[PDB]
Protein backbone atom coordinates (compact mmCIF):
# COMPACT_ATOMS: atom_id res chain seq x y z
CA UNK A 1 0.00 0.00 0.00
CA UNK A 2 1.39 2.84 -0.91
CA UNK A 3 1.45 5.68 1.71
CA UNK A 4 3.32 9.08 2.63
CA UNK A 5 3.37 10.68 6.10
CA UNK A 6 3.99 14.14 6.78
CA UNK A 7 5.03 15.40 10.01
CA UNK A 8 7.03 18.37 12.11
CA UNK A 9 3.34 20.92 11.41
CA UNK A 10 1.80 23.06 14.13
CA UNK A 11 2.48 26.54 15.67
CA UNK A 12 5.71 28.87 14.48
CA UNK A 13 6.69 31.85 15.27
CA UNK A 14 5.78 34.99 12.44
CA UNK A 15 10.04 34.98 11.77
CA UNK A 16 10.46 31.45 13.05
CA UNK A 17 11.77 27.97 11.73
CA UNK A 18 9.83 24.82 11.03
CA UNK A 19 10.94 21.96 9.23
CA UNK A 20 8.04 19.47 7.19
CA UNK A 21 9.12 15.70 6.79
CA UNK A 22 7.74 13.11 4.77
CA UNK A 23 7.96 9.37 5.27
CA UNK A 24 7.18 7.96 2.28
CA UNK A 25 6.07 3.65 1.72
CA UNK A 26 4.62 1.22 -0.51
CA UNK A 27 6.58 2.77 -3.80
CA UNK A 28 9.92 3.27 -5.27
CA UNK A 29 10.63 6.55 -3.87
CA UNK A 30 14.19 6.81 -5.39
CA UNK A 31 12.85 6.96 -8.55
CA UNK A 32 10.02 9.54 -7.61
CA UNK A 33 10.11 12.96 -7.97
CA UNK A 34 8.46 15.03 -5.11
CA UNK A 35 6.62 17.92 -4.19
CA UNK A 36 4.91 19.73 -1.39
CA UNK A 37 1.87 21.85 -2.32
CA UNK A 38 -0.22 23.59 0.43
CA UNK A 39 -3.51 24.61 0.53
CA UNK A 40 -4.93 28.09 2.35
CA UNK A 41 -8.38 30.17 1.78
CA UNK A 42 -8.26 32.57 -1.07
CA UNK A 43 -5.38 30.53 -2.86
CA UNK A 44 -6.57 26.99 -2.79
CA UNK A 45 -4.01 24.86 -4.17
CA UNK A 46 -0.75 25.80 -4.55
CA UNK A 47 2.49 24.07 -5.52
CA UNK A 48 5.72 24.99 -3.50
CA UNK A 49 8.72 23.16 -4.52
CA UNK A 50 10.21 19.99 -5.91
CA UNK A 51 12.95 17.59 -5.66
CA UNK A 52 14.06 15.68 -8.29
CA UNK A 53 15.16 12.18 -8.57
CA UNK A 54 19.23 11.19 -8.34
CA UNK A 55 18.76 10.53 -12.30
CA UNK A 56 17.41 13.83 -12.64
CA UNK A 57 20.35 15.30 -10.94
CA UNK A 58 18.26 15.78 -7.48
CA UNK A 59 17.30 19.40 -8.85
CA UNK A 60 14.91 21.71 -6.73
CA UNK A 61 12.52 24.33 -8.11
CA UNK A 62 10.37 26.86 -5.98
CA UNK A 63 7.79 29.08 -6.34
CA UNK A 64 8.29 32.53 -6.36
CA UNK A 65 6.99 33.23 -2.72
CA UNK A 66 8.95 30.97 -1.03
CA UNK A 67 12.72 31.00 -2.93
CA UNK A 68 15.22 31.99 -0.73
CA UNK A 69 13.19 30.84 2.64
CA UNK A 70 12.30 27.04 1.83
CA UNK A 71 14.84 24.46 1.53
CA UNK A 72 13.41 21.39 0.06
CA UNK A 73 15.46 17.81 0.49
CA UNK A 74 15.45 13.91 0.49
CA UNK A 75 16.94 11.02 1.96
CA UNK A 76 16.67 8.24 -0.37
CA UNK A 77 18.09 5.97 2.60
CA UNK A 78 14.90 6.92 4.91
CA UNK A 79 12.26 7.39 2.05
CA UNK A 80 11.46 10.78 3.00
CA UNK A 81 11.75 14.31 1.75
CA UNK A 82 11.94 17.74 3.70
CA UNK A 83 10.89 21.59 3.52
CA UNK A 84 13.07 23.52 5.97
CA UNK A 85 11.12 26.90 6.25
CA UNK A 86 12.84 30.41 7.28
CA UNK A 87 11.16 33.65 8.34
CA UNK A 88 8.10 31.97 8.39
CA UNK A 89 5.32 34.82 7.31
CA UNK A 90 1.79 34.76 8.11
CA UNK A 91 0.69 34.43 4.25
CA UNK A 92 2.61 30.62 4.51
CA UNK A 93 -0.15 29.73 7.19
CA UNK A 94 -1.92 25.98 6.27
CA UNK A 95 -1.89 22.57 5.36
CA UNK A 96 0.98 21.10 3.91
CA UNK A 97 0.70 18.42 1.73
CA UNK A 98 3.69 15.98 0.68
CA UNK A 99 2.84 14.72 -3.22
CA UNK A 100 4.72 12.33 -5.45
CA UNK A 101 5.38 11.83 -9.49
CA UNK A 102 6.37 8.08 -9.29
CA UNK A 103 8.62 6.52 -11.77
CA UNK A 104 6.00 6.54 -14.56
CA UNK A 105 4.47 9.63 -14.34
CA UNK A 106 0.95 10.19 -13.76
CA UNK A 107 1.43 13.41 -12.16
CA UNK A 108 0.81 13.95 -8.31
CA UNK A 109 0.18 10.36 -8.03
CA UNK A 110 0.16 9.73 -4.47
CA UNK A 111 -0.51 12.63 -1.46
CA UNK A 112 0.04 12.46 2.34
CA UNK A 113 -3.06 13.45 4.85
CA UNK A 114 -1.44 16.77 5.23
CA UNK A 115 -0.01 19.07 7.81
CA UNK A 116 -1.67 22.09 9.37
CA UNK A 117 1.32 24.85 9.55
CA UNK A 118 0.11 27.82 11.97
CA UNK A 119 2.13 31.08 11.54
CA UNK A 120 1.12 32.81 14.79
CA UNK A 121 2.55 34.56 18.12
CA UNK A 122 -0.28 33.64 19.97
CA UNK A 123 0.46 30.94 22.61
CA UNK A 124 -0.49 26.79 22.61
CA UNK A 125 -3.82 27.28 24.78
CA UNK A 126 -5.76 24.07 26.07
CA UNK A 127 -9.05 24.08 25.79
CA UNK A 128 -12.19 23.74 28.17
CA UNK A 129 -14.66 21.01 27.06
CA UNK A 130 -18.65 21.01 28.02
CA UNK A 131 -21.52 18.95 28.08
CA UNK A 132 -24.48 19.50 25.99
CA UNK A 133 -27.54 18.07 27.41
CA UNK A 134 -31.27 18.64 26.55
CA UNK A 135 -32.87 21.22 28.77
CA UNK A 136 -36.19 18.49 28.91
CA UNK A 137 -37.58 15.06 28.33
CA UNK A 138 -37.54 13.45 25.33
CA UNK A 139 -40.01 11.80 23.59
CA UNK A 140 -39.52 6.73 20.76
CA UNK A 141 -37.58 9.83 19.53
CA UNK A 142 -34.23 10.96 18.44
CA UNK A 143 -32.34 12.82 21.06
CA UNK A 144 -29.29 15.02 20.14
CA UNK A 145 -26.67 15.64 22.29
CA UNK A 146 -22.83 17.95 22.02
CA UNK A 147 -19.65 18.80 23.02
CA UNK A 148 -18.60 22.71 23.31
CA UNK A 149 -14.90 22.98 22.90
CA UNK A 150 -13.60 26.06 23.67
CA UNK A 151 -10.84 28.63 24.46
CA UNK A 152 -8.00 26.64 22.27
CA UNK A 153 -5.46 27.06 20.26
CA UNK A 154 -3.90 26.63 17.59
CA UNK A 155 -5.79 23.96 15.32
CA UNK A 156 -6.41 21.33 15.70
CA UNK A 157 -8.65 19.04 18.05
CA UNK A 158 -10.02 16.02 17.60
CA UNK A 159 -13.63 14.95 19.01
CA UNK A 160 -15.18 10.99 18.68
CA UNK A 161 -18.11 9.78 20.47
CA UNK A 162 -17.89 7.05 22.96
CA UNK A 163 -14.28 6.49 21.60
CA UNK A 164 -15.29 6.19 17.84
CA UNK A 165 -18.35 3.94 18.40
CA UNK A 166 -20.46 6.59 17.60
CA UNK A 167 -19.96 8.07 14.41
CA UNK A 168 -22.77 7.82 12.59
CA UNK A 169 -24.56 10.84 13.79
CA UNK A 170 -22.07 12.77 14.42
CA UNK A 171 -21.89 16.02 13.31
CA UNK A 172 -18.52 17.97 14.71
CA UNK A 173 -18.71 21.30 12.94
CA UNK A 174 -15.65 23.98 11.36
CA UNK A 175 -13.65 25.36 14.55
CA UNK A 176 -14.79 29.31 14.98
CA UNK A 177 -11.63 31.73 15.92
CA UNK A 178 -12.77 34.28 18.21
CA UNK A 179 -10.85 36.35 20.43
CA UNK A 180 -7.33 35.03 19.48
CA UNK A 181 -8.85 31.08 20.72
CA UNK A 182 -10.77 28.64 18.77
CA UNK A 183 -14.42 27.61 19.85
CA UNK A 184 -16.09 24.24 17.98
CA UNK A 185 -18.71 21.96 18.34
CA UNK A 186 -19.89 18.65 18.33
CA UNK A 187 -23.18 17.20 17.90
CA UNK A 188 -24.65 13.43 18.18
CA UNK A 189 -27.99 12.04 18.00
CA UNK A 190 -28.89 8.86 19.25
CA UNK A 191 -32.61 7.21 19.66
CA UNK A 192 -33.75 7.61 22.95
CA UNK A 193 -34.11 4.57 24.00
CA UNK A 194 -29.75 4.96 23.46
CA UNK A 195 -29.15 8.16 25.50
CA UNK A 196 -29.49 8.27 28.70
CA UNK A 197 -29.77 4.80 29.67
CA UNK A 198 -26.47 3.89 28.13
CA UNK A 199 -23.32 5.87 28.63
CA UNK A 200 -23.06 9.08 26.03
CA UNK A 201 -19.26 10.34 26.43
CA UNK A 202 -17.45 13.26 24.55
CA UNK A 203 -13.68 12.27 24.10
CA UNK A 204 -11.64 15.22 23.38
CA UNK A 205 -7.81 15.21 22.27
CA UNK A 206 -5.70 18.86 21.73
CA UNK A 207 -2.13 17.46 20.69
CA UNK A 208 -0.79 20.55 20.57
CA UNK A 209 -1.26 21.08 24.49
CA UNK A 210 -1.39 16.97 24.82
CA UNK A 211 -4.52 17.55 26.51
CA UNK A 212 -7.01 14.46 26.32
CA UNK A 213 -10.82 15.18 27.88
CA UNK A 214 -13.62 13.05 28.60
CA UNK A 215 -16.84 14.41 29.50
CA UNK A 216 -20.40 12.36 29.85
CA UNK A 217 -23.07 13.90 28.54
CA UNK A 218 -25.57 14.04 31.96
CA UNK A 219 -29.24 15.10 31.71
CA UNK A 220 -29.77 18.30 33.25
CA UNK B 1 2.69 31.80 -15.01
CA UNK B 2 0.25 29.73 -16.40
CA UNK B 3 -3.27 30.52 -15.56
CA UNK B 4 -6.11 28.10 -15.12
CA UNK B 5 -9.38 29.27 -14.75
CA UNK B 6 -12.34 26.76 -13.17
CA UNK B 7 -15.22 29.78 -14.37
CA UNK B 8 -17.91 27.90 -11.99
CA UNK B 9 -17.53 27.90 -8.61
CA UNK B 10 -20.22 24.71 -8.01
CA UNK B 11 -22.51 22.77 -10.01
CA UNK B 12 -25.69 21.25 -8.68
CA UNK B 13 -26.62 18.16 -9.26
CA UNK B 14 -29.25 14.91 -9.12
CA UNK B 15 -27.82 11.57 -8.08
CA UNK B 16 -28.35 9.42 -11.24
CA UNK B 17 -27.49 11.88 -13.89
CA UNK B 18 -24.81 12.86 -16.02
CA UNK B 19 -23.50 15.93 -15.87
CA UNK B 20 -19.81 17.79 -16.28
CA UNK B 21 -16.96 20.36 -15.35
CA UNK B 22 -14.78 22.80 -17.38
CA UNK B 23 -11.45 24.55 -17.33
CA UNK B 24 -9.56 26.22 -19.29
CA UNK B 25 -5.63 27.42 -19.62
CA UNK B 26 -4.00 30.77 -20.46
CA UNK B 27 -1.55 28.65 -22.44
CA UNK B 28 -1.16 25.20 -24.18
CA UNK B 29 -0.42 22.55 -22.26
CA UNK B 30 0.64 20.71 -25.21
CA UNK B 31 4.62 19.58 -24.36
CA UNK B 32 6.83 18.98 -26.98
CA UNK B 33 7.18 15.69 -26.83
CA UNK B 34 3.46 15.31 -27.97
CA UNK B 35 1.70 15.05 -24.27
CA UNK B 36 -0.79 16.83 -22.71
CA UNK B 37 -0.28 17.66 -18.69
CA UNK B 38 -3.37 18.74 -17.46
CA UNK B 39 -4.72 17.00 -14.03
CA UNK B 40 -7.85 16.79 -12.54
CA UNK B 41 -8.19 15.79 -8.70
CA UNK B 42 -10.76 15.58 -6.01
CA UNK B 43 -10.93 16.49 -2.74
CA UNK B 44 -13.60 15.03 -0.36
CA UNK B 45 -14.56 17.40 2.58
CA UNK B 46 -11.87 17.38 5.32
CA UNK B 47 -9.33 14.95 3.06
CA UNK B 48 -6.25 15.49 1.31
CA UNK B 49 -6.28 16.01 -2.47
CA UNK B 50 -6.78 12.88 -4.83
CA UNK B 51 -5.81 12.38 -8.63
CA UNK B 52 -8.72 11.22 -10.64
CA UNK B 53 -7.89 11.78 -14.39
CA UNK B 54 -4.20 12.20 -15.73
CA UNK B 55 -2.95 13.84 -18.89
CA UNK B 56 -6.59 14.86 -19.80
CA UNK B 57 -8.32 11.57 -20.07
CA UNK B 58 -6.38 8.20 -18.44
CA UNK B 59 -7.85 7.33 -15.12
CA UNK B 60 -5.83 6.90 -12.24
CA UNK B 61 -6.26 3.50 -10.53
CA UNK B 62 -9.16 3.23 -7.96
CA UNK B 63 -11.53 5.46 -9.65
CA UNK B 64 -14.75 4.87 -10.62
CA UNK B 65 -15.54 4.22 -14.18
CA UNK B 66 -18.26 6.83 -13.78
CA UNK B 67 -15.46 9.25 -14.61
CA UNK B 68 -13.72 10.56 -17.69
CA UNK B 69 -12.18 13.23 -19.17
CA UNK B 70 -11.28 15.24 -22.22
CA UNK B 71 -10.14 18.45 -24.16
CA UNK B 72 -7.38 19.47 -26.10
CA UNK B 73 -5.02 22.57 -26.14
CA UNK B 74 -6.41 24.99 -23.64
CA UNK B 75 -10.35 23.79 -22.94
CA UNK B 76 -10.97 20.72 -20.65
CA UNK B 77 -13.54 18.69 -19.52
CA UNK B 78 -13.97 16.38 -16.65
CA UNK B 79 -17.54 14.42 -17.24
CA UNK B 80 -19.64 12.18 -14.67
CA UNK B 81 -22.02 9.26 -16.52
CA UNK B 82 -24.01 8.42 -13.27
CA UNK B 83 -23.39 11.10 -10.07
CA UNK B 84 -23.72 9.38 -6.26
CA UNK B 85 -24.38 11.48 -3.49
CA UNK B 86 -20.53 10.52 -2.37
CA UNK B 87 -19.35 12.61 -4.92
CA UNK B 88 -19.55 16.04 -2.77
CA UNK B 89 -16.66 17.75 -2.90
CA UNK B 90 -14.05 20.12 -4.82
CA UNK B 91 -12.72 19.09 -8.25
CA UNK B 92 -9.82 20.81 -9.31
CA UNK B 93 -7.67 20.94 -12.82
CA UNK B 94 -3.80 21.53 -12.71
CA UNK B 95 -0.89 21.77 -15.45
CA UNK B 96 2.34 19.82 -14.92
CA UNK B 97 3.60 21.63 -17.85
CA UNK B 98 5.42 24.18 -17.04
CA UNK B 99 6.90 25.97 -13.26
CA UNK B 100 5.12 27.19 -11.32
CA UNK B 101 2.76 23.95 -11.44
CA UNK B 102 -0.67 25.71 -11.07
CA UNK B 103 -4.33 24.37 -9.97
CA UNK B 104 -7.35 25.86 -11.01
CA UNK B 105 -9.89 27.42 -8.15
CA UNK B 106 -12.06 24.14 -8.45
CA UNK B 107 -15.37 23.77 -9.07
CA UNK B 108 -17.88 22.57 -6.20
CA UNK B 109 -20.21 19.73 -6.85
CA UNK B 110 -23.21 20.40 -4.91
CA UNK B 111 -25.84 17.61 -4.60
CA UNK B 112 -29.47 18.09 -5.49
CA UNK B 113 -32.06 16.34 -2.94
CA UNK B 114 -35.50 16.87 -1.87
CA UNK B 115 -36.06 20.06 1.02
CA UNK B 116 -35.60 18.92 4.42
CA UNK B 117 -36.36 20.95 7.50
CA UNK B 118 -34.28 21.56 9.96
CA UNK B 119 -33.79 19.06 13.47
CA UNK B 120 -33.23 22.41 15.87
CA UNK B 121 -31.95 21.68 19.43
CA UNK B 122 -31.05 24.35 21.61
CA UNK B 123 -28.99 23.71 24.60
CA UNK B 124 -28.45 26.01 27.73
CA UNK B 125 -25.08 27.05 29.48
CA UNK B 126 -23.44 23.86 31.05
CA UNK B 127 -23.33 23.91 34.56
CA UNK B 128 -19.29 23.38 34.28
CA UNK B 129 -19.08 26.70 32.30
CA UNK B 130 -21.45 28.73 34.73
CA UNK B 131 -18.66 27.90 37.47
CA UNK B 132 -16.13 29.02 35.37
CA UNK B 133 -17.65 32.26 34.37
CA UNK B 134 -19.16 31.90 30.94
CA UNK B 135 -21.96 31.13 29.52
CA UNK B 136 -22.64 29.58 26.10
CA UNK B 137 -25.91 29.04 24.52
CA UNK B 138 -25.69 26.66 21.61
CA UNK B 139 -28.32 25.51 18.93
CA UNK B 140 -27.80 23.01 16.57
CA UNK B 141 -29.53 23.23 12.96
CA UNK B 142 -28.65 19.68 11.54
CA UNK B 143 -29.60 17.85 8.58
CA UNK B 144 -31.29 20.56 6.61
CA UNK B 145 -31.74 21.09 2.18
CA UNK B 146 -31.43 23.10 0.83
CA UNK B 147 -27.84 24.80 2.25
CA UNK B 148 -29.47 28.01 3.15
CA UNK B 149 -30.88 29.36 6.28
CA UNK B 150 -31.05 31.95 8.58
CA UNK B 151 -30.69 32.20 12.26
CA UNK B 152 -31.57 34.80 14.83
CA UNK B 153 -31.18 34.73 18.55
CA UNK B 154 -33.34 36.62 21.04
CA UNK B 155 -33.03 37.62 24.71
CA UNK B 156 -35.98 38.47 26.50
CA UNK B 157 -37.71 38.59 23.02
CA UNK B 158 -34.93 41.69 22.02
CA UNK B 159 -32.47 40.31 18.77
CA UNK B 160 -28.87 39.62 19.71
CA UNK B 161 -26.34 40.14 16.91
CA UNK B 162 -22.78 40.72 18.52
CA UNK B 163 -21.52 37.25 20.40
CA UNK B 164 -22.96 35.04 17.67
CA UNK B 165 -20.57 32.25 16.57
CA UNK B 166 -21.48 30.67 13.27
CA UNK B 167 -20.42 27.40 11.92
CA UNK B 168 -20.97 25.24 8.73
CA UNK B 169 -20.52 21.37 8.07
CA UNK B 170 -19.84 20.56 3.75
CA UNK B 171 -22.69 18.65 2.37
CA UNK B 172 -23.28 15.03 3.96
CA UNK B 173 -21.84 12.52 1.64
CA UNK B 174 -24.53 10.18 2.52
CA UNK B 175 -27.67 11.78 2.83
CA UNK B 176 -26.67 15.29 1.10
CA UNK B 177 -28.34 17.32 3.74
CA UNK B 178 -26.25 20.23 5.59
CA UNK B 179 -25.97 21.41 9.51
CA UNK B 180 -25.16 24.53 11.48
CA UNK B 181 -24.11 25.01 14.54
CA UNK B 182 -24.69 28.76 16.43
CA UNK B 183 -23.11 29.84 19.79
CA UNK B 184 -24.13 32.92 21.18
CA UNK B 185 -21.18 33.72 23.81
CA UNK B 186 -22.31 35.87 26.87
CA UNK B 187 -20.32 36.30 30.11
CA UNK B 188 -21.94 34.84 33.46
CA UNK B 189 -23.22 37.81 34.71
CA UNK B 190 -25.19 38.79 31.28
CA UNK B 191 -26.59 35.82 30.77
CA UNK B 192 -28.09 36.47 34.37
CA UNK B 193 -29.90 39.75 33.17
CA UNK B 194 -32.33 37.82 31.28
CA UNK B 195 -34.49 34.80 31.26
CA UNK B 196 -35.67 33.72 27.75
CA UNK B 197 -32.97 32.41 25.65
CA UNK B 198 -34.57 31.79 21.85
CA UNK B 199 -32.69 30.45 18.85
CA UNK B 200 -35.01 31.37 15.95
CA UNK B 201 -34.34 29.42 12.60
CA UNK B 202 -35.99 30.65 9.11
CA UNK B 203 -35.66 28.10 6.31
CA UNK B 204 -37.49 27.65 2.93
CA UNK B 205 -38.89 24.56 4.26
CA UNK B 206 -41.71 26.81 6.29
CA UNK B 207 -43.12 30.18 6.46
CA UNK B 208 -42.98 30.30 10.22
CA UNK B 209 -39.77 30.26 12.18
CA UNK B 210 -38.66 27.07 13.69
CA UNK B 211 -38.63 28.37 17.47
CA UNK B 212 -36.37 26.71 20.69
CA UNK B 213 -35.78 28.08 23.36
CA UNK B 214 -35.86 27.68 27.30
CA UNK B 215 -35.76 30.00 30.16
CA UNK B 216 -32.68 30.66 32.53
CA UNK B 217 -35.02 30.92 35.47
CA UNK B 218 -36.00 26.82 35.64
C1 LIG C 1 5.95 12.32 -15.77
O1 LIG C 1 5.74 13.71 -15.45
C2 LIG C 1 6.36 14.64 -16.20
O2 LIG C 1 6.54 14.53 -17.38
C3 LIG C 1 6.78 15.80 -15.29
C4 LIG C 1 8.32 15.88 -15.02
O3 LIG C 1 8.84 14.54 -14.76
C5 LIG C 1 8.63 13.98 -13.54
O4 LIG C 1 7.98 14.50 -12.67
C6 LIG C 1 9.30 12.63 -13.41
C7 LIG C 1 8.93 11.80 -12.32
C8 LIG C 1 9.56 10.54 -12.17
C9 LIG C 1 10.51 10.11 -13.07
C10 LIG C 1 10.87 10.92 -14.14
C11 LIG C 1 10.26 12.19 -14.31
C12 LIG C 1 9.13 16.57 -16.14
C13 LIG C 1 8.36 17.80 -16.71
C14 LIG C 1 8.04 18.84 -15.61
C15 LIG C 1 6.64 18.40 -15.11
C16 LIG C 1 6.33 17.15 -15.96
N1 LIG C 1 7.08 17.30 -17.22
C17 LIG C 1 6.43 18.23 -18.17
Amino acid sequence: EVTLQESGGGLVQPGGSMKLSCAASGFTFSDAWVDWVRQSPGKGLEWVAEIRNKANNHATKYTESVKGRFTISRDDSKSSVYLQMNSLRAEDTGIYYCTSVPQLGRGFAYWGQGTLVTVSAASTTPPSVYPLAPGSGGAGSMVTLGCLVKGYFPEPVTVTWNSGALSSGVHTFPAVLNGDLYTLSSSVTVPSSTWPSQTVTCNVAHPASSTQVDKKIVPK
Amino acid sequence: DIVMTQAAPSVPVTPGESVSISCRSSKSLLHSNGYTYLHWFLQRPGQSPQLLIYRVSNLASGVPDRFSGSGSGTAFTLRFSRVEAEDVGVYYCMQHLEYPFTFGSGTKLEIKRADAAPTVSIFPPSSEQLTSGGASVVCFLNNFYPQDITVSWKIDGAERSSGVLNSWTDQDSSDSTYSMSSTLTLTKDEYERHSSYTCEATHKTSTSPITKSFNRGE
